[PDB]
RNA sequence: AAAUUGUACAUA
């Protein structure tokens, strides 16, 4: 939609938020700041790059998990 | 084409009368402007035409039924027509009414029929399509005129469908197509109808949440049903709620089930995610579909809950501010 | 610093 979100949630200056579309008409990835990022979790790039809360291993956490974790 | 198509998809009668597609109907159906003209000029004049135009048609009915354009005739006539013509119709569709319900735009008409015409020739028509329920409710073009009937017809009439659907509740619950049947089930039924399948849901409750479709008949009965169903529901969730807030489809019923809810159920779920080992807060402020169960969690609440929640994840606002989420 | 907030409902 004429520009991106992702660089606009991250302030980045106006004229980059209005350069680009963050994914793209084929939906792949466009902006190349979240294209940079290798997931931590499933390694993926570019292509199908992502943030890590909305990684597709981000593991479910149950109430158990969550009493081990501490 | 003949000689009058050619005349008129060229456009070279402008002051064009029904009388005038004498001999041609059946063609001027099967084009698209001729569609729509023969549509949009059967409101006017007398009947003496509009009879005209019935007769050219009752002969074609079977194909401009099946047609996508001589659909719109059809269903403006079952409309538009006095009843003797409703019957008319009525009567040779019947038949074939497997086949023209499988059908598109066969079944279009059908829907567009059971909304005017009368009670006995409707429950002919119900009649018709007993036992089939299996492969009409699991069909792209059956679903939907089993809902306009669903909305139409006498609930005690169809009660036959609510017995082809005991053993089969859940495996239709979860299917795209029948879910939606099941919806309008609940919706428009009586007691002793929604009561066996009701029963069926409330069995399968765990891995219907968890699925695509069937947490669209949980989130139906949830603002819709009577308040026991909802607390049966409501109470088959509780020590789940984190496990369930990170689902992507069952996090919508845990906003449909805080919404709609007593203050003993509110309260109750309001003090399970209130014991949280506070990573776990963590986990819901951060998940990306928690933090809606969270936001629906903050609008509906009781004061009392509100001034001992504001302040139980008042730190975890500070991890919050970097994302999209602005909360005074 | 990893930030984009989330699932269904048919004919020119
Ligand atoms: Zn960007
Ligand atoms: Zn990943």
């Amino acid at each position: 939609s004429r520009h991106c979100v992702f660089c606009e949630n991250n302030n980045e200056p106006e004229a980059v938020i209005n350069s680009h579309s963050v994914r793209d008409n084929f939906n792949r990835v466009l902006c190349p700041k979240l294209r940079t990022y290798v997931c931590p979790i499933c390694g993926a790039s570019g292509d199908s790059a992502h943030t890590i809360k909305y990684c597709p291993k981000k593991p479910i956490i149950t109430m158990e998990d969550a009493i081990k974790a501490e | 084409r003949s000689r009058l198509l050619e005349d008129f998809r060229n456009q070279r009668y402008p002051n064009l009368q029904l009388r005038d597609l004498a001999n041609h109907i059946v063609e001027f159906s099967q084009d698209q402007h001729g569609s729509r003209f023969i549509q949009q000029k059967l409101e006017r004049a007398t009947a003496a035409e509009k009879q005209m135009v019935f007769s050219e048609i009752l002969a074609a009915a079977y194909s401009l039924m099946t047609d996508v354009f001589g659909n719109y005739v059809i269903q403006k006539f079952f409309e538009f027509g006095t009843p003797e013509q409703k019957n008319t119709l009525g009567m040779q569709v019947k038949g074939h009414v497997l086949q023209l319900a499988l059908q598109m735009y066969g079944c279009r008409v059908i829907q567009k029929a059971l909304e005017s015409i009368s009670p006995e020739q409707q429950q002919e028509i119900v009649h018709e399509l007993d036992g089939h329920v299996l492969k009409c409710v699991k069909d792209q073009n059956g679903n939907h005129v089993v809902q306009k009937c669903i909305e139409c017809v006498d609930p005690v009439a169809l009660q036959f469908i609510i017995n082809a659907f005991k053993g089969q509740v859940y495996s239709l619950s979860t299917h795209p197509y029948g879910c939606r049947v099941i919806q309008r089930i609940l919706e428009h039924c009586t007691a002793e109808q929604t009561t066996p399948i009701l029963d069926e849901l409330h069995e399968h409750t765990e891995q219907l949440i968890q699925d695509q479709y069937g947490n669209y008949v949980i989130q139906h009965v949830l603002e819709h049903g009577k308040q026991e169903d909802k607390s049966i529901l409501i109470n088959s969730v509780r020590g789940k709620v984190l496990v369930l807030s990170q689902h992507k489809f069952a996090s919508n019923v845990v906003e449909k089930c805080v919404t709609h809810a007593t203050r003993g159920e509110r309260t109750g779920l309001i003090d399970e995610v209130c014991t949280f080992n506070d990573n776990a807060l963590h986990v819901m402020m951060k998940d990306q579909y928690a933090n809606y169960v969270v936001q629906k969690m903050i609008d509906v609440s009781e004061p009392t809950q509100l001034k001992k929640l504001m302040t139980k994840i008042r730190p975890h606002m500070a991890a919050l501010r970097k994302y999209t989420y602005g909360k005074h």
